[PDB]
């Protein structure tokens, strides 16, 4: 979807000259003017965005991409929409006031790869704005023309920027959530999407990822319209790419639908998705750790069959691992992760935590300045107490807290400020110790 | 490679 | 427990 010039005097023109060329009534003086335009909102540092806004020139652009007859101004005043677009919120929204949006609807159908391909673009910076200016691209129906253009037997036919650029717009389109996109859009969308979560490239591989992680934040019915179409077992493929653009949205997108309902949970379960984490626990990418790790407290948040499969894969020690050392927001994730392991684990699944040695990270994590991560620490150790109860070891387990200092740490947090927490301390305190 | 981010919410061409 | 974004 890209460019040249008539350019000797095409560069640098002063907005002024701009004006001057485009408010002339000659259709070839005002592509030169267009194309002028173009290069200043295209240079590399700084480009007039509100300078050519006040000139006037929008409906000016915004007109020229009607003409059907001068292929080569509506690409340049397209390119030059596209650019304006890009900017802040405000500068987005002069674009639309301008009428902006049906005009490059209907460029979408155009029989020049580029112009349609900068009609795409535009729309993608348009939609991505916000879920206002995504609605209005949708009520103007921009959907049906956009998925027309990837109806094609085999996606590696199309021009890779061009696939890049349209499943980059799409994922936009399923972008934002206060409101989400609408369900019938989603519906619309997500066979199409699906499709490209097949390809090969590693850019639309990447987008794809991201506009399902996008379509699964939010309400279980959210994930339910996306876990029907049958993509965690591709997702969960994603999830052990080579490439850290794949893996991060792969990830979102399993963590978000963990966050579901157990059936949902356990689809990811199926899928084989465990026997990845014991290599996305222990990523050099700390983003990738903390992000595994909230994945696997939603997780040991379900069903004890559930937690189970956890122990089984051998997910425990890992779980361990991270709570010792680990960037401090990764290991509130493992406390969380620990927390909800001990809420709804049986006895034997508890017991066998201990054995793995959780008791003496989970102590020193107890001296941190975090009110939220110690709540649920303290909170872990009184389910596993009862648990201790239950088994008339109590005892034994009180000195294992002593042992490893976790009780000349619970006593000075008996102290603190934060009803929730001296109160839970106190508690733990005489009720097993002393 | 590249990571972290996700994708720009809209984008200004260069070329 | 389960806890969203």
């Amino acid at each position: 979807m890209a460019d040249i010039g008539s350019n000797q005097g095409t560069v640098n023109w002063s907005v002024e000259d701009i004006v001057k060329g485009i408010n002339s009534n000659n259709l070839e003086s005002q592509l030169q003017a267009t194309q002028a335009a173009r290069k200043l909102l295209s240079r590399e540092k700084q480009p007039p965005i509100d300078n050519i806004i006040r000139a006037g020139l929008i409906p000016k652009f915004v007109s020229f991409l009607g003409k059907t007859d001068c292929s080569p101004i509506q690409f340049e005043s397209a390119w030059a929409l596209t650019n304006i677009a890009s900017g802040t919120s405000e500068q987005t929204k002069a674009v639309v006031d301008g009428g902006a949006i049906p005009a490059f609807i209907s460029l979408l159908a155009s029989p020049h790869a580029h112009i349609s391909e900068q009609a795409v673009w535009a729309l993608g910076n348009i939609a991505g704005d916000g879920s206002a200016f995504r609605d209005l691209v949708i009520k103007h129906g921009a959907i049906d023309p956009l998925l027309a253009l990837l109806a094609v037997p085999d996606l590696s036919t199309l021009a890779c920027g061009y696939l890049r650029n349209l499943t980059w717009t799409l994922s936009n389109l399923c972008r934002n959530k206060n409101p989400a996109p609408p369900l019938d859009a989603v519906e619309q969308i997500l066979p199409t999407l699906v499709r490209l979560l097949h390809h090969n490239d590693p850019e639309v591989l990447a987008d794809s990822c991201w506009a399902i992680s996008y379509l699964t934040d939010g309400p279980n019915e959210r994930i339910e319209m996306v876990v029907k179409k049958g993509v965690v077992p591709q997702l969960v493929k994603l999830l052990g790419a080579t490439e850290l653009p794949i893996v991060t949205p792969a990830l979102r997108a399993i963590g978000n639908i963990v966050t579901g309902t157990d059936e949902q949970t356990q689809k990811v379960i199926d899928a084989g998705a465990l026997a990845v984490f014991p290599s996305l626990l222990t990523n050099p990418k700390t983003n990738i750790q903390k992000e595994a790790t909230w994945t696997m407290s939603n997780i040991t948040a379900g069903r004890q069959d559930q937690i189970q499969q956890v122990v089984n894969h051998g997910l425990v020690p890992f779980l361990v691992g991270v709570l010792s050392k680990a960037d401090f927001k990764t290991q509130k994730e493992a406390a969380w992760a620990i927390t909800n392991y001990t809420s709804g684990g049986t006895v034997e699944q508890i017991v066998y935590l201990v054995h793995c040695g959780i008791i003496e990270p989970l102590m020193n994590l107890l001296s941190a300045k975090d009110t939220k991560i110690i709540q649920v620490i303290l909170d872990a150790i009184s389910n596993i107490f009862q648990a201790a109860e239950k088994l008339g070891e109590t005892e034994k387990l009180s000195i294992m807290i002593e042992e490893c200092g976790g009780l000349d740490k619970i006593e000075a947090l008996q102290r603190h400020e934060n009803e929730s927490v001296y109160k839970a301390s106190l508690n733990l305190i005489e009720k097993y110790f002393s | 490679d590249a990571q972290h981010a996700a994708p720009p919410k809209k984008k200004r061409k260069v070329e």
